[PDB]
RNA sequence: GGACCUGGCGGUGCUUCAUAUCCCUCUAGAGGAGCCUGUUCUGUAAUCGAUAAACCCCGAUCAACCUCACCACCUCUUGCUCAGCCUAUAUACCGCCAUCUUCAGCAAACCCUGAUGAAGGCUACAAAGUAAGCGCAAGUACCCACGUAAAGACGUUAGGUCAAGGUGUAGCCCAUGAGGUGGCAAGAAAUGGGCUACAUUUUCUACCCCAGAAAACUACGAUAGCCCUUAUGAAACUUAAGGGUCGAAGGUGGAUUUAGC
């Protein structure tokens, strides 16, 4: 005799079970494992949406059965031990600017495929306010001319974008190097400057 | 095992162009300025002209990778319109649908 | 790499792990052309000699 | 090219030419039409030209209570398999050509006089 | 695909067990889990972006999902239950017989918010298929029943075949009257014309000043026709020189911007005029968003409508 | 990656060969697709190329080593 | 996890392109295709690097098939010590 | 008349699946996509490479499970994971399905240099949506 | 997350047609999947050029083909070391012979590296993908030939010869070689002594007192040579004393107390050997009772790490005594230790996992309340293991003792789902219990729906190829259940089967 | 040969209509000039296909080499391929389409009428039809319920495409296959589509709508010709861009004809 398929194990599931144990991680829809009479499909005339068994439309969906509200809350209770506490002193953005005047922007790109590489990820953007820097009248004027369009008068923020090095850590160190040589050259006074 | 002899010639052109890319880039740099002497640039002209013809990147043709069709190709997928539509019309190209507006 | 794909799947067919319906179709057409007398000649022994 | 290959259904639908302007109005004086043959009929998954024996696919997984290992049929042992498959294939062709003899009616090519059997049983279990 | 009573009974047992499973998945009380909660949970667990909602995952009660099926119309002996069975339309003709019988008894004794049900709704009350002329004949017979001195018993019957229709009032909505720091009453509205979008602030009291993106309206609109559009709402209600306006407009061209401001000012001006004046502005075309936008070009033709020249033959 | 003038010590300090190589290094310093190893290869190629062309350069009054 | 999060939906992008319908000739008959890219932007604020590693790993591992993520991180840094005072 | 991916009306005896019964204009309206990845989103790269891989896996699985596939493959990519979801018939012995799953997952993992998993859903017979 | 009790193990395909329905299918389905993986690896390694395109970033070293062939074709020392790393016994010997005939110098470290390869595999080639009883140390082998020809021999050279001989059961030769090492004023290592302890016991058959005096002499020699014993030294002593049983019971406990003092920590293997040594056939209550109770008080709440190859045998051994002693409180402590931390990974292979759970569940059904027994039945089967037909019977015997027979139809449904549809001992047991006594009409009807399905099982057996065999008890019970249910028509029809098969009718059936 | 059935057709009847649509009517065009581009002819050693509607900026969202399939010359023979062939056959086909369609019909299975002929099957105060399914419709996309897209069956034109790819049959196999070098791709002429114009509702400049000048042989008018420079490329009288020079036909276009609610 041919092999007879067993009945689906949904018939053994209790209505008060721990569902996260059934779908612990992302997995494709399994009719024999999902105890729901869910149907999908545009119905024919005087018909009904197709049943879940052999339903390709339900297989095409990126389901969230592994991310039920019950699961998310249990998952986050286990992930609290990995987190750190934000300093209470930094209550407002204005207080953050006072103590941490430099902002470093970087971007990570999550795509699907065999290669995790993305050339856009190397870019670094450094933003600082000239008010935060110890610049006298002469130095602030010279710094604005040197940076040109990188400085915005409305916001008083100097934006240095570095993307010429292969790596992000190199583009970060180069942005700091630029801020350092720009700061020290702004304080230096050459003899040709007298001809302003 | 490539689709046809014309795809096989383009495969070879892409391989040889890759091998000579640095050499051609360096020689061209000598020809693409007004700084170096003409006597030096005239020699560089002859040197880049003496390289194999199939090392020249303008001879590379973007053919359909499955059918080798030389025109009607969409660069993003490297497929001819006919092959692209076949996959798109069967719902096998992620996110691609018919446009109505 | 059309060489890799074609050579890999040809090898998998000879190993019995891949069924190439297209190749089987071509093999049956070539088999029936022998019985019909339309066989490929030997190189150098073509109809013109 | 591997990517230029099609399925058997596509290959037979094209090769047979059952649909076309020629079929529309019997535009051609044709008699013997090509008939599609199923090339997967006598084929066993796991069997290849090289004659490898894959445990769990084309040979039993366990032999004498132990798991079998990868093996390959000998050249002689594989020739027999190929010949046996050809003979099995020839039997399929031979039998299909062979036919039962229709009893004729008033003349050899006429339908008149030929029996069609009993009428079909009616919906309400009625029989003739 | 016929569905028997035993099949539906099993489908309802599955839906009730699955209803408790779905509630258990989402950590909600199974007892107070409604159909609105089911739809929300199914949309989260099985997100589908298909434009047609009927093709999306659904977990509905079997009664909602499966079509209505007529029960068997005869018993074991084969005798039909209804005396009009052999007409093939026993439910339709039983209704015509019942309405015709009531019309007879009356003789022996002697609109805005409602409509007649459509043929597809009658075809469900009866659970039969109807022709169009069958539907008309039935309606002609009900209308003939209203014209008579129908009593209470003859009125509950006619109301079964009447469906309440919710008329939507065309009365223009009025914006709230707000107050600024200085205590000046004003209203605010918005308008769209083509790709231009405008937002206008109309003050209850003023001298007739209009600022468009901070500029005097005659400097912003040097074309006299664009200024006539700004005049149109206030002139129509006799309020030229009585309100101050500060509006902002972006997108579109000069004419589309004047149209967007015209609509924004008219809507905001409705807060300071009488209800009868607001209906006159509506009837004058001052409160309707113009839906006329550029039509797309189609492939294979020169323009949105123009075709390529039909080549000489 | 960004400071490649240490690799031009073998080239002339003034003249056209210096001006040309300052453009090469300027372009290499802006290339994030090349490793330091590959950038030096470009520079070393020009150093050898100009050594073989000494006679031609002398005719033009340029002295490469 | 106690992280402050705001959400908004940037405007969608629809890229449309046209292709010939027939294999041969019939230029005036085309088939048009489109790719719809929809966006959701989660904006988290005032979180440490250790909290960002756990949250991003948790939500990146659960990124549905067909969904890409671009996470822009803005780091707070103090002035380099060399820049605090002029040498000159 | 349009032909692309349209199963044409017959005498009412041809069973079609839900995938087969919907022409291309129903894609994203009544039917979803058979592969989901990020290559066709705005600002994403490598769409050409994902497309070649998908065409191979469909041909590969057709010939690796000959006569067993009851519907089109559903291809899912998450990170570097590749999930192949197939609806198959219940004719082949379970031992052969386990052999071919182990064989296919391993062979495809080394071919595309990524962890590949194959998920099989078995049905007694091809699921019929309508008879055209 | 915890184990899903409605599911089979994660390694199987989650599909009702592909899920294993028996312990046999559970074993064979994994072997078929592993076979497919081997066929894939065989192809990948046979045709590596098809699998050399690396599109992964970061690189995945574990998804590239392996190259098992030497790529240095020169005849020199640096080319021999390659064939030794690849473990090519023949090629390395041939390369060593040719290298020697030419007269070139081969270093000592390399000569030893060749012995380690020959002495481990016994001058035989390791198993590859594709090209017990007795001693496997041949009289004339390449290892001995190379060893003799060796010009200079260091301590390591002898040690690898002594360990290899004992590994291949050349116990007598290894002791003879241990004498030369001492005559040459050399010092062996702990690993060599571990092998010599194995040889002292297995070399000859003698009384325990004779064997126990030699071992103590090796250990004292190990202290004279300033060699410190490791865990395997004590584990080999206890493993080798298994033969003597009662004689070694007190000597074996002297080894354990010594481990604690010295500072070596007993592993799971150390207690498995003590458990097996004390669990000799007989009455275990005298001694085995307090050895297992003391072993668990020590191991209570301890997480274990792999230290000895025999660590995966403690849990199988410990449960075996709890069943013998019929102590359910001890069994819970053994299972509790298996459930602390990651101790569940020491259960062992599939054969050890099924034996452990068979003895564990069979002890629950016997000594545990039926309400708790049915909770373990749901938690273990089929989630943890597939039951043998003898546990279904042990389960029915528990329902009988508890007077809960409304569950019998469920046990039959599960039995079929576990591959026991066509077991005779099981169908006879179920039918006898159902038809033993009369029951209320509601229960009697349920028993008749099960007997009918059992009747169908007897009719549609795979033995249908042979003539159908109906036991006498089965026919009597099936008929009686139909009568008591009111399905008299079915009972009257069955009477023909008493004459067809010539089975004696029971007195009770005739009276009813 | 007689009489019929069905279909087609009628410079066929009556009635009612068409809605950018048949006439009249409305607006801007084509048909005239130059130029751009396709095709036909002629020419060339020098492709192919489309080619009334439904070909003619058509396969091409694209030819300086390449592409390339053509011509001349030279070279290779188990050949990138468990060969190859853009060789014949689209009148063998799959595939994807044109066309009516700016249609609403197609039709299984039954039933009935005609004496049980080809055939035919409706009247609602109803007289033999019931009809699954397909299409229309409905839904969906775009900014609505509007509009526009999309959709649009069965068939029609053996309609288009063997040169997208695949493929039946036949044919080539030291060549009808593969490679290299160089070369053709022009204009007596005709014709289709388009572009720019003939100007004062214009031309130039500022501005982006309150201006100043120009305005008939130094006006309007070439995106053409000639010269130079630049860009791309290895390669440019040749392709593109810019500049200079040049300042022609054209003075609003017959019969006829296209598009738009
Ligand atoms: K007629
Ligand atoms: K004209
Ligand atoms: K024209
Ligand atoms: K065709
Ligand atoms: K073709
Ligand atoms: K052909
Ligand atoms: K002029
Ligand atoms: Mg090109
Ligand atoms: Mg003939
Ligand atoms: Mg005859
Ligand atoms: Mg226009
Ligand atoms: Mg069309
Ligand atoms: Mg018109
Ligand atoms: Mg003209
Ligand atoms: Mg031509
Ligand atoms: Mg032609
Ligand atoms: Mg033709
Ligand atoms: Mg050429
Ligand atoms: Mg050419
Ligand atoms: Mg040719
Ligand atoms: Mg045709
Ligand atoms: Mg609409
Ligand atoms: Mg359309
Ligand atoms: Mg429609
Ligand atoms: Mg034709
Ligand atoms: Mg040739
Ligand atoms: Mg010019
Ligand atoms: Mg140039």
């Amino acid at each position: 005799p041919r092999r007879k398929a067993l009945p689906p194990r949904t018939e053994k599931m209790a209505v008060d079970q721990d569902w996260p144990s059934v779908y612990p991680v992302a997995a494709p829809f399994k009719p024999s494992a999902v105890p729901l009479p869910v149907r999908m499909g545009y119905p024919v005339k005087k018909g009904v949406p197709m049943a879940k068994e052999g339903n390709l439309e339900l297989l095409k969906i990126p389901n969230f059965l592994h991310l039920t509200p019950v699961a998310i809350k249990k998952h986050c209770e286990a992930l609290k031990d990995f987190c750190t506490e934000w300093p209470a002193a930094l209550d407002s953005d204005e207080k953050c600017e006072k103590h941490f005047p430099i902002e470093i922007d970087s971007t990570d790109y999550v795509s699907s495929g065999p290669s995790v590489r993305n050339p856009r990820a190397r870019v670094v953007v450094l933003r600082v306010k000239l008010s935060s820097l110890n610049l006298d009248d002469h130095a602030k004027k010279k710094l604005i001319k040197l940076v040109g369009e990188r400085y915005c008068k409305t916001t008083d923020v100097l934006t240095i974008k570095t993307d010429r090095c292969p790596l992000r850590r190199q583009n970060y160190d180069y942005a700091v190097y630029l801020l350092t040589v720009l700061y020290h050259e702004s304080w230096n006074t050459e003899e040709w400057e007298k001809s302003k | 095992h490539y689709v046809d002899w014309r795809m096989w010639r383009d495969v070879k052109r892409r391989k040889m162009a890759y091998e000579y890319a640095d050499e051609r880039l360096r020689i061209n740099s000598l020809r693409k300025n007004t700084i170096l002497p003409k006597i030096l640039q005239d020699v560089a002209d002859e040197e880049i002209a003496a390289l194999p013809r199939d090392s020249c990147p303008v001879r590379i043709r973007n053919r359909c990778v499955m059918t080798s069709r030389p025109r009607g190709v969409k660069r993003r997928w490297r497929l001819s319109r006919i092959v692209f539509r076949h996959l798109a019309d069967h719902g096998q190209l992620s996110g691609i649908q018919r446009a109505t507006w | 790499n059309h060489h890799t794909y074609a050579e890999l799947m040809q090898t998998l067919r000879f190993l019995g792990l891949y069924r190439d319906e297209h190749q089987d179709f071509m093999d049956e057409q070539k088999r029936l052309k022998k019985l019909r007398g339309k066989e490929k000649p030997k190189k150098g022994e073509g109809k013109r000699a | 090219s591997f990517f230029t290959k099609l399925t058997a259904d596509e290959l037979w639908k094209g090769a047979l030419a059952e649909t076309g302007a020629g079929a529309k109005k019997g535009r051609g004086k044709r008699t013997k039409k090509k008939k599609r043959k199923d090339l997967n009929r006598g084929q066993i998954i796991g069997e290849g030209r090289y004659g490898f024996l894959w445990p769990g696919l084309n040979v039993p997984l366990m032999k004498n209570g132990a798991v079998q290992t990868i093996a390959q049929r000998s050249k002689e042992e594989q020739e027999k398999v190929e010949a046996d498959m050809i003979q099995q294939r020839e039997e399929w062709d031979r039998k299909k050509k062979m036919k039962v003899k229709r009893e004729r009616g008033w003349s050899g090519n006429s339908w008149g006089g030929i029996s069609l059997g009993p009428p079909d049983p009616g919906p309400c279990g009625e029989t003739y | 695909e016929t569905y028997t009573e035993d099949f539906i009974k099993k489908q309802i047992e599955e839906f009730n067990i699955g209803k408790r499973h779905l509630a258990n998945m989402m950590g909600e009380d199974p007892e107070t889990f409604t159909q609105e909660d089911i739809d929300r949970a199914i949309a989260y667990l099985f997100p589908s972006g298909l434009f047609e909602k009927r093709a999306r995952p659904v977990m509905k009660h079997p009664e909602q999902i499966f079509p209505r099926q007529r029960a068997i119309q005869w018993g074991e002996d084969g005798r039909p239950f209804h005396y009009l069975f052999y007409t093939g339309k026993q439910s339709y003709y039983s209704l015509m017989h019942d309405v015709y019988g009531m019309l007879l008894n009356l003789e022996k004794h002697q609109v805005i918010g409602s409509r007649w049900l459509i043929k597809e709704e009658l075809e469900e009350m009866l659970v039969e298929k109807l022709s169009d002329l069958d539907y008309m004949q039935f309606i002609r017979l009900l209308e003939k029943l209203l014209t008579s001195q129908c009593g209470a018993a003859e009125e509950e019957f006619v109301q079964r075949f009447r469906r309440s229709v919710t008329l939507e009032s065309k009365k223009q909505l009025i914006e709230p009257v707000q107050y600024d720091e200085q205590g000046m009453a004003f209203s605010k509205s918005e308008g769209k014309r083509k790709t231009a979008k405008a937002e206008a602030i109309v003050y209850k009291h003023g001298s007739g000043r209009i600022k468009v993106n901070g500029i005097d309206y005659q400097l912003y609109f040097p074309i006299t026709q664009d200024r006539e559009q700004l005049m149109f709402p206030f002139h129509f209600v006799d309020r030229l020189g009585k309100h101050d306006v500060t509006c902002t407009v972006s997108g579109g061209g000069r004419s589309a911007q004047a149209g967007a401001i015209r609509l924004a000012m008219a809507k905001a001006l409705c807060s300071f005029v009488t209800e009868d004046e607001v209906e006159w502005m509506r009837q004058a075309g001052l409160l309707t968003t113009d839906p006329r936008v550029r039509e797309r070009k189609k492939p294979g033709q020169e323009g949105a409508r123009r075709k390529f020249t039909w080549k000489k033959r | 990656h960004i400071f490649l003038e240490k690799h031009l010590e073998s080239f002339p300090k003034q003249g056209p060969i210096r001006h040309f190589m300052e453009l090469v290094t300027c372009g290499l310093s802006k290339n994030p697709y090349l490793s330091v190893k590959q950038k030096v290869e470009h520079i070393e190629w020009f150093r050898n190329y100009f050594n073989e062309k000494k006679d031609i350069l002398k005719e033009s009054n340029i002295q490469f080593n | 996890l106690g992280i402050s999060i705001k959400v908004h939906e940037p405007p969608r992008k629809i890229e449309r392109f046209t292709l010939l319908q027939s294999v041969h000739i019939y230029k005036k008959h085309r088939v048009q295709y489109e790719m719809r890219t929809l966006y959701r932007c989660l904006e988290l604020e005032h979180l440490t690097g250790s909290t960002a590693d756990v949250y991003l790993e948790y939500i990146q591992r659960n990124l549905p098939e067909g969904v890409a993520m671009e996470v822009t991180k803005t780091q707070l840094e103090q002035l380099p010590e060399h820049i605090k005072e002029p040498i000159w | 008349k349009n032909r692309a991916a349209r199963v044409r009306v017959s005498k009412g005896d041809k069973p079609v699946t839900y995938e087969e019964a919907h022409a291309p204009h129903y894609i994203a309206h009544r039917k979803g996509w058979l592969s989901l990845h990020t290559g066709n989103l705005d600002g994403e790269d490598h769409a050409a490479e994902r497309t070649v891989e998908d065409v191979f896996l469909r041909k590969f699985m057709w010939g690796t499970f000959p006569g067993c596939l009851a519907d089109q493959l559903v291809l899912k990519r998450r990170g570097n994971q590749l999930e192949i979801c197939a609806v198959v018939l219940r004719q082949l012995s379970p031992h052969k399905y386990y052999f071919l799953v182990g064989y296919s997952e391993t062979l495809l993992s080394y071919f595309y240099k990524c962890p590949v998993r194959l998920h099989l859903q078995t049905v007694p017979s091809k699921v019929v949506y309508k008879y055209l | 997350v915890n184990r899903d009790t409605t599911a089979v193990p994660y390694v199987f395909q989650d599909d009702p047609y592909l899920m294993p329905a028996s312990s046999l299918e559970s074993r064979s389905f994994l072997l078929a999947k592993k076979s497919g993986e081997n066929v894939a690896k065989f192809i990948i390694n046979s045709y590596p050029k098809y699998f050399q395109k690396d599109i992964a970033e970061p690189h995945i070293p574990c998804l590239m083909p392996e190259y098992f062939e030497p790529q240095i074709k020169d005849i020199s020392e640096a080319a021999l070391k390659e064939r030794i790393e690849l473990r090519k016994v023949k090629a390395s010997v041939d390369m060593f012979d040719q290298l020697l005939q030419a007269g070139t110098t081969v270093s000592l470290e390399t000569t030893n590296s060749l012995l380690d390869l020959l002495c481990y595999y016994g001058d035989q080639e390791p198993s590859t993908d594709y090209h017990q009883f007795g001693v496997t140390w041949r009289a004339k082998n390449n290892a001995e030939r190379i060893f003799s020809l060796m010009p200079e021999k260091n301590e390591h050279s002898y040690c690898t010869m002594i360990r290899g001989m004992v590994k291949h059961r050349a116990y007598e030769q290894a002791l003879n070689l241990y004498t030369e090492l001492l005559n040459n004023r050399l010092h062996a290592d702990v690993y060599t002594f571990n092998a010599l302890i194995e040889a002292t016991v297995c070399a000859i058959n003698e009384k325990f007192e004779e064997k126990w005096s030699k071992i103590l002499e090796l250990l004292r020699h190990m202290v004279a040579q300033k060699v410190k014993p490791n865990l395997q030294t004590f584990n080999t002593i206890l493993k080798c004393l298994r033969r003597f049983h009662v004689f070694a019971r007190s000597p074996a406990l002297q080894v354990l107390r010594e481990m604690k003092a010295i500072g070596i920590e007993p592993s799971l293997a150390t207690y498995h050997h003590i458990i097996r040594l004390f669990d000799q056939p007989g009455d275990p209550l005298k001694r085995s009772s307090f050895i297992i109770y003391d072993i668990m008080n020590e191991l209570m709440g301890k997480r274990f790490s792999p230290k000895d190859p025999d660590d995966d045998k403690f849990f199988q051994s410990a449960m075996s005594i709890c069943s013998s002693l019929r102590d359910l409180e001890l069994a819970y402590q053994v299972h509790g230790l298996l459930k602390t931390g990651d101790n569940w990974k020491f259960i062992g292979p599939d054969q050890h996992r099924n034996f452990y759970y068979s003895k564990f569940f069979d002890l629950i059904c016997l000594m545990e309340q039926i309400d708790v027994t049915l909770k373990w039945y749901e938690d273990l089967i089929p989630s943890a293991y597939f039951p043998h037909s003898q546990t279904m019977i042990h389960l029915l015997q528990a329902l009988d003792v508890a007077n809960r027979l409304e569950v019998i139809p469920k046990i039959w449904k599960d039995s079929k789902e576990y591959g026991h549809t066509f077991r005779s001992d099981l169908r006879e047991e179920i039918l006898m219990l159902m038809a033993r006594d009369k029951h209320p009409p509601e229960l009697q009807v349920a028993f008749a729906d099960c007997a009918a399905d059992i009747k169908s099982a007897y009719e549609s057996q795979p033995i249908r190829q042979t003539a159908q065999d109906w036991p006498a008890t089965s026919l009597n019970c099936i008929a009686i259940l139909f009568l008591r249910a009111g399905r008299t028509q079915e009972a009257w029809k069955m009477l023909g089967l008493f004459r067809k098969h010539n089975k004696i009718p029971r007195s009770e059936l005739l009276n009813e």
